[PDB]
RNA sequence: CCCGCAGAAGAAGCACCGGCUAACUCCGUGCCAGCAGCCGCGGUAAUACGGAGGGUGCAAGCGUUAAUCGGAAUUACUGGG
RNA sequence: AAGAACCUUACCUGGUCUUGACAUCCACGGAAGUUUUCAGAGAUGAGAAUGUGCCUUCGGGAACCGUGAGACAGGUGCUGC
């Protein structure tokens, strides 16, 4: 009896996922598709060709040959662990620990390559949640929504900074911007993009009236200061201007916004850290690119990136969740997985989604 | 004019012929014709048993 | 913003069956 | 152009025989018949104004055979002739061939008498007819033709026609297979379970 | 049009089923999909939506839309205020 | 809440068992019960002394313990709209 078997039989068929992920089948058709190519005669001249198919090739032969090494080498560990137990030998007890291992952190190769992290995934980001309509039905839910993610972070470690937040008018906020430093930030978090729809019986009517508030959620990166391309000046427009009361521990103690649009495409950003207003347009305009950035990535994903364009335009992510209180049902609208488990979903179990989420993202 | 894409699921776009039948729905302000699915262009829609002469699918081969 | 500003996007009110606004003349059903 | 199905279900939803599967057995001898006419024929029905007079219409094309379209041409030629036309709906329904050929006798069922109607196995006044809606003239001779000559229906069915009531505006020679149609059918002579009045008023709506 | 030659062998689909208007209760979805002629149905316990079984109405036709008239004594001379 | 130091305590952290803390049904063996030691925060896990009573369904019922196959048990989990 050996539960390290009881986890080689859990990661062995967690492998014939992790082939069931990437079509392990047409892993090895594409990969003889660069090997035939390579063989005719104009390799060397065609040699940007011949670059670009040695990175069609290197970029598959650290999948594939890692995929053929995952298969050989889990069909050893099968073996030195079996050999163990039916020879008892102490080393070989001691050796296939390392053996099983070493397998995973191959799988935990393949678990950044599966979530595909590029561009700024790897970097940290920012939060951009605004609240929906209704007065304050819709506030409360900016905020128990907002809470939640700066309760969430915390417990997984990611350092929570409030870029900016703009109280609705009771408890509550209308729009809302977090910096969430961490390794893989953005990785964590890009896919809750989206708007998120509460159902619960309001507290605000007397009675009963189960009333639908929604809420936004806008997830955007660090884009490692300068994103090499500049289009800053493009009618551009300060504001700085004084915010809410400052009213005894008000948030930073600044009270001093710095509201900077970019009208061609019509994005706004606002910063709200310190009194130095240099300070904060410098950061802000930072963000400004940022979320200029994202609507960059969102065209090409509008022609062909991962939209694939079949009958009309398939995707339109903007009701990713559900959250019913008074059925205790939540409920993603990209994958289908459910909880029924509130509080702890309000107090950050969103790793169900994570995955959930990170299947299709 | 705007007309009403009947069916669960369409298969259109930004040119498309389709047909054009009338009917007002009185739920959609200003839609008063309904598209017949099946015809010219706009296909009948997808695994429909019980109403498969409204919505043009014609029967299951099997 | 502009994609929360859809029409869509709306605070939904559900008809309680009892209470405030309650009353219905004659239901889904109306056997007699 | 016909029904093609399970006879005694339509019985079922009426609640009485239609004699549209009398051999000797009465009402299958068993399980259900003249109560619960599907699944959810246990739960009583309500019968509204329209079902009643739908139910009365439809009792009546049950037992004769006919189509709505067709059934509906006989109610334009009752309705424009002189008399009672709640009367004469069912004078040409009798007068209907298959019918004539059920009061003799020659055939079990009225779908029996279709089937040796539509297989030219009668001579009407002389002449061999596969119309099953020939209207019979009055005052008319009805035969069947040698070919159907004791094959083994016109006997079996004409002794079981011993239990019938032996209408009266009929002549059957049982034993030389020729009938005589004679006068046309008074309204108090025939079945009278059928309330002629309700039909006329459900075309009238 | 008659006569003769076979094993019933070649010949059944369509709309509808909350009420008006004949005919149901179970799954799947969950103000989201969709239905519609009108009143209105769908908020995780639907007879109105989508399938299944069972019925109804018609039947080599059945529905939908367009169009005229009728119900319209809601242009009323017959026949209103 | 007619009374939170453990208990209550349903929550938190860590340590653990899983037809189970609790009930009936099946199979096999073992009367129950009592004493004492070690590791350990404890739960539990691992040994050693000890007893075998009532009828004769005499090849066991009535009692009690342990290990499994399941039927289920369990829920201070959600919905007072
Ligand atoms: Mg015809
Ligand atoms: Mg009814
Ligand atoms: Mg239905
Ligand atoms: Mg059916
Ligand atoms: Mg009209
Ligand atoms: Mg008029
Ligand atoms: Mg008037
Ligand atoms: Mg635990
Ligand atoms: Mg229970
Ligand atoms: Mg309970």
């Amino acid at each position: 009896i050996n539960p390290v078997n009881n986890r080689i039989q859990d990661l062995t068929e967690r492998s014939d996922v992790l082939r069931g992920y990437l079509d392990y089948d047409a892993k090895k058709e594409r990969l003889e598709e660069v090997n035939a190519e390579l063989e005719q005669p104009d390799v060397w001249n065609e040699p940007e060709r011949a670059q670009a198919l040695g990175k069609e090739r290197s970029s598959l032969e650290a999948v594939v040959d890692t995929l053929d090494q995952m298969k050989q080498g889990l069909e050893d560990v099968s073996g030195l662990l079996e050999l163990a137990v039916e020879a008892d030998d102490e080393e070989t007890f001691n050796e296939a620990v390392a053996e099983l291992d070493a397998l995973e952190e191959k799988l935990a190769q393949l678990e950044f390559r599966r979530m595909f992290s590029g561009e700024y995934d790897s970097a940290d980001c920012y939060l951009d949640i605004q609240a929906g309509s209704g007065g304050t039905e819709a506030q409360d839910w900016a905020s128990m929504l907002e809470r939640m993610y700066l309760r969430w972070a915390e417990s997984r470690g990611f350092k929570t900074e409030i870029i900016e937040e703009s109280e609705g008018e009771v408890a509550g906020i209308k729009s809302v911007t977090i910096k969430i430093s961490g390794d893989y930030a953005y990785g964590w978090l890009r896919t809750e993009t989206g708007v998120h729809r509460l159902v619960r019986k309001s507290p605000f009517d007397s009675g009963g009236r189960r009333h639908t508030s929604f809420s936004s959620a806008f997830v955007y990166p660090e884009v490692d200061d300068d994103i090499d391309i500049e289009i800053n000046p493009a009618d551009l427009r300060i504001d700085v201007y004084r915010t809410s009361g400052a009213g005894g521990q008000h948030v930073n103690r600044t009270e001093s916004a710095v509201r900077i649009t970019h009208i061609p495409t019509g994005i706004v950003t606002q910063c709200q850290n310190d009194r130095s207003q240099h300070k904060n347009k410098d950061q802000a305009m930072k963000q400004m690119k940022a979320k200029l950035y994202e609507l960059e990535m969102q065209k090409k994903n509008a022609e062909k990136q991962a939209m694939e364009d079949n009958k009309s335009d398939i995707g339109w992510g903007s009701q990713i969740r559900s959250y019913v209180l008074d059925d205790s049902r939540i409920k993603d609208l990209r994958t289908g997985v459910e909880t029924r488990n509130t509080q702890a979903v309000l107090d950050g179990s969103l790793d169900q989604f994570i995955e959930a989420s990170l299947k299709a993202g | 004019v705007t007309s009403y894409i009947g069916g669960e699921g369409h298969n259109l776009q930004e040119h498309s012929v389709i047909l054009i039948r009338g009917g007002r729905v009185k739920d959609l302000p200003g839609v008063r014709y309904h598209t017949v699915r099946g015809a010219l262009d706009c296909s009948g829609v997808k695994d429909r048993k019980q109403a498969r002469s409204k919505y043009g699918v014609k029967r299951p081969k099997a | 913003e502009a994609l929360l500003h859809d029409p869509l996007f709306r605070q939904r009110v559900e008809k309680n069956k009892k209470g405030k606004g309650s009353y219905m003349r004659k239901g889904k059903h109306g056997n007699r | 152009a016909r029904y093609l199905g399970p006879k005694l279900k339509l019985s079922r939803r009426e609640g009485t025989d239609l004699f549209l599967k009398s051999g000797v057995r009465a009402i299958d001898t068993k399980c259900k018949i003249e109560q619960a006419p599907g699944q959810h024929g246990a739960r009583k029905p309500r019968l509204s104004d329209y079902g009643v007079q739908l139910r009365e219409k439809q009792k009546v094309r049950r037992i004769y055979g006919v189509l709505e379209r067709q059934f509906r041409n006989y109610y334009k030629e009752a309705a424009r002739l002189k008399g009672n036309t709640g009367e004469n709906l069912l004078a040409l329904l009798e007068g209907r061939l298959d019918n004539v050929v059920y009061r003799m006798g020659f055939g079990a069922t009225r779908a029996e008498a279709r089937q040796l109607v539509s297989h030219k196995a009668i001579m009407v006044n002389g002449r061999v007819v596969n119309i099953a809606s020939y209207q019979v003239s009055p005052n008319d001779v009805v035969s069947i033709r040698e070919k159907a000559k004791k094959q083994s229906r016109v006997k079996a069915a004409l002794e079981l026609a011993e239990q019938r009531e032996k209408p009266t505006w009929l002549e059957v020679d049982a034993g030389k297979m020729e009938g005589t149609f004679k006068r046309k059918p008074e309204r108090s002579d025939l079945s009278a379970d059928i309330n002629e009045h309700l039909i006329v008023e459900l075309y009238s709506k």
